């Protein structure tokens, strides 16, 4: 199934897990990060039925299932569930043996730090990987992007990261972590739908209202005109296929809760947008060094590919940025997967050969290694 | 629970005052034995001083 | 009313504790002085001899 | 390179280091007197990234790096900046190889002897010179001017030295040295702009601040109207750009800083300022001196380039000096880079060439031979 | 009210602000620098509920509030916010009209002007005071503190001051403003605290970082050592109780925080630290001054209440200090307050009663009057 022995990469969020080999630039598989259970009395004998399902299988299976997501916030706090999901993404879609490659994983460098360690535990203890690294999704995004310096935003499941990189440098006294993603994105649209009269309580409602985000939501250029015509007309409505054949009709919510991003109030949260941290991350760094900051704001993730996020981030930086100064977005096609493709690049680079825990280092010193070896 | 609550929050009160107050104490006993050393420390340094200025001399 | 003075009595506790530890804390703070204080008054006692020997040589 | 072994000239102060060869016009290049250091964690993996930069290298590359200089009030303090410093004026940019040419370095008469000796010992051992001559900045400065005689008033970034000079001999009990300099004049110009809500503290701000004081500073010809009307009216503002598109602008600032050379009490300095040194050159020289010396006021070094410096100077004095003899002033626009014009006049002289000490007597007396054989 | 016309004292910092009347021995309260926001939709009806809150009314009702700092590092950028907290401090704690009273305000002459300009004319416009007087910081610390030599390190929320006076004299050439301050102790605290998996990123837990740093933290005289077993055990950790119920536990992190002042590049800041600051600013003072400065450090301001600070900062100076020479620190238990305190001797000394501004000479000549009368 493959024909070398190459590193493995898995990005792993609260939504999906990419994962695939370094030196390609897409994952073989995407796996939600989700452990299915049945949550009805079954009644019929001797037609198979799983106790539990993993992945793709938790997804298909998904009707009569509760659904648990192992990562919360940008960490792992359901190991067990993380280490089945792995086996999965690694010995089935995969076809391969960790045991015989090196895995690179990641995380944002702000959040705990239990992450880190459990993730590089599970890969040497249970699946007896030769090495590991765990590296920074901002790292990944820029080298993925062509850049050494530039303001990332990598539009997590569970939180965005906000950091800025000079020449290869971290500036971390800069970097503005905010709890705002693509969750919290989905919750506010399953409470506006509500209001609409369509109500999505339970998993698979849950999954749907995540769909309908997927495909219908936008950011829009200028919330307030966009808005005055939205909340005015049927002329910016779109339907979406509710699995049963009903359909539902999505006005200006539709961007509503996109703009969650430049107006997190809208979830109960103390901060003045994505645009803001995206600024300060700039702002907070010396004079010689935001001059190409500002000319190198990095999109990576998903939320990246709304209509108007690009044109309106740009915007709303240079509207608090100084005159004179070009302000300017980084925008790649190869959006929501940019990262993984970095992590592709990294576990492949030569310079990235002296970089790694191997199981050596790490059965002496245990999994508390990778805070000194990584990053 | 509550009067027993009460008669150990106040027996808190009291055991957290006894106890700063046998820390006033202690306090006072280090702070006077501090006073004492630094005092006589200071007469070192003053006599050391005399010294100097005599080790000048 | 007794918790309502269990409260207060609580809050006393909280507050005695409160001057408990900062006491502590200065309790702390001024041994630890004292012991700084105890090795200096012993070691300027020990100059007050250097000096005097410097004195004398 | 050259079709003679000529000598290369190398102005070293604590400001930039012009360098060139003996018999040009100009230097070939110059270059900050800078080792940079980064002072950020490395993030990204495979980027270079040096341990220390140099020169230009130092100052491109500032927007993450600490900057210091290896000389500092005319003196070399450390030493292996400075044959880092030379590797690269010799090596990059001249591109060539001090091994098959004599070279020559400039210092003030009372500059500690630890600066020639030292400078003496990096040239004969880590260059290995076949030649060495550490000149004087007050002579060099005369033959740049086409003068024997006059005042050399040298108001550079480390020191001012001011000695006085009759058919090509020092006066020395005239030399009235000050411990006044262009870099006390920047730390001033920081420190007034801070109170203008522009804070400079940082390096890359320190350099900025350089920048703007080269740039739109003056000490003008009268100060008390020049502030009466400055700090009474925005019509004597100045703006500068940053890096950043900041725009700060400077009144009454702009000259108040330079006025310390004028009235050093400014900074917390005790001195008389610059045109009473000058003055004081003069008039401590012999009586048949001083009427040569008050026709012949040299201005070189750096601070000369202030607009109504020169027109200032010959004022200040003459209103010292008595009635019916002329006194005046030599400012040409070969200030401040007379002193490595200067270099390559003296380092081509046919009778400079018993000055000369060579990688001979070098090997005999050690680098202790600059005291010997120099000045 | 009062049995005298006795000036009214406010010191204004960046965190809190202490007030009371002239002559006492405190101020009578204190409040935090905060003017608080609803950031909620009111749902119920004849709730009352302020536009905004001030001092403790901010801090009691913040569950809901926004909490700003109307001062910026010693700066007052909003002034109306200031207006109210001022009124609420002198009408509703003080009980003291300011029209029958003079009023004493405290700065850092090193604030770039807008703040003495401001403060005057509130005090004059707002509240009607008859007459004014800002004060230097450094003045007030040292009347508190029983000095009229040595250098005041008030090391407080907003910045570092670090003047040296002599005999009563400013040595303004010294002084050096620091970056570095109590507020920026709070963010390191927040984010370290997030690699536990407790993360602080709202106003609540910023308040709540705020609350753990006065009482947990400390900065050690021997950091080092500290950490190897602080970092190691349990034992050297110290819980803290969180508004929730919830309970934290802080180890090395505990003292990491306050290293801050002597390792400031843990928040990305290109300085020397506190202890190399006074030191220099020693060192910048003649050489007849730098003996008495080195005998006289003064604890000002706040962070100064850390355990082992005036061991670490004497420790730290005596290391940079010549031998033979003995340095001292000096740390009243006026600590934090001896800005307030020094207000209420200065306001009071018959020597100081030229030195207010009447509200006559205020009208004639507007509020850059501070530049003439004060200082």
């Amino acid at each position: 199934d493959e024909d070398e022995t190459t590193a493995l990469v898995c990005d792993n969020g609260s939504g999906l897990v990419k994962a695939g080999f370094a030196g390609d630039d897409a994952p073989r598989a995407v796996f939600p990060s989700i452990v299915g259970r049945p949550r009805h009395q079954g009644v019929m004998v001797g037609m198979g039925q799983k106790d539990s399902y993993v992945g793709d299988e938790a997804q298909s299976k998904r009707g009569i299932l509760t659904l648990k997501y192992p990562i919360e916030h940008g960490i792992i706090t359901n190991w067990d569930d993380m280490e089945k999901i792995w086996h999965h993404t690694f010995y089935n879609e995969l076809r391969v043996a960790p045991e015989e490659h090196p895995t690179l994983l990641t995380e944002a460098p702000l959040n705990p730090k239990a992450n880190r360690e459990k993730m590089t535990q599970i890969m040497f203890e249970t699946f007896n990987v030769p090495a590991m690294y765990v590296a920074i999704q901002a790292v990944l995004s820029l080298y993925a992007s062509g850049r050494t310096t530039g303001i990332v935003l990598d539009s997590g499941d569970g939180v965005t990261h906000n950091v800025p990189i000079y020449e290869g440098y971290a500036l971390p006294h800069a970097i503005m972590r905010l709890d705002l993603a693509g969750r919290d994105l989905t919750d506010y649209l399953m409470k506006i739908l509500t209001e609409r009269g369509y109500s999505f309580v339970t998993t698979a409602e849950r999954e749907i209202v995540r769909d309908i985000k997927e495909k219908l939501c936008y950011v829009a250029l200028d919330f307030e005109n966009e808005m005055a015509t939205a909340a005015s007309s049927s002329s910016l409505e779109k339907s979406y296929e509710l699995p049963d054949g009903q359909v539902i009709t999505i006005g200006n919510e539709r961007f509503r809760c996109p703009e969650t991003l430049f107006q997190p109030s809208f979830i109960g949260m103390e901060s003045a947008g994505i645009h803001e941290t995206t600024y300060n991350s700039i702002m907070k760094c010396d004079i010689d060094i935001r001059k190409d900051l500002y000319a190198n704001n990095v999109m990576s993730g998903g939320t990246t590919m709304y209509p108007g996020i690009a044109d309106r981030m740009q915007k709303e930086i240079t509207a608090l940025a100084p005159s004179t100064m070009k302000i300017k977005i980084i925008a790649p096609p190869e959006r929501k997967y940019s990262v993984w493709i970095g992590g592709s690049i990294l576990a492949s680079l030569s310079t990235f050969q002296q970089m790694w825990i191997t199981k050596q280092e790490y059965d002496e010193a245990g999994p508390s290694i990778v805070h000194r070896k990584c990053f | 629970i509550i009067e027993s609550d009460l008669e150990r929050a106040e027996e808190r009160a009291e055991l957290s005052e006894g106890k700063c107050a046998e820390l006033e104490e202690e306090l006072k006993t280090v702070t006077n034995n501090l006073k004492s050393l630094e005092a006589q420390a200071e007469k070192y340094s003053q006599k050391e001083d005399r010294y100097e200025e005599e080790i000048k001399v």
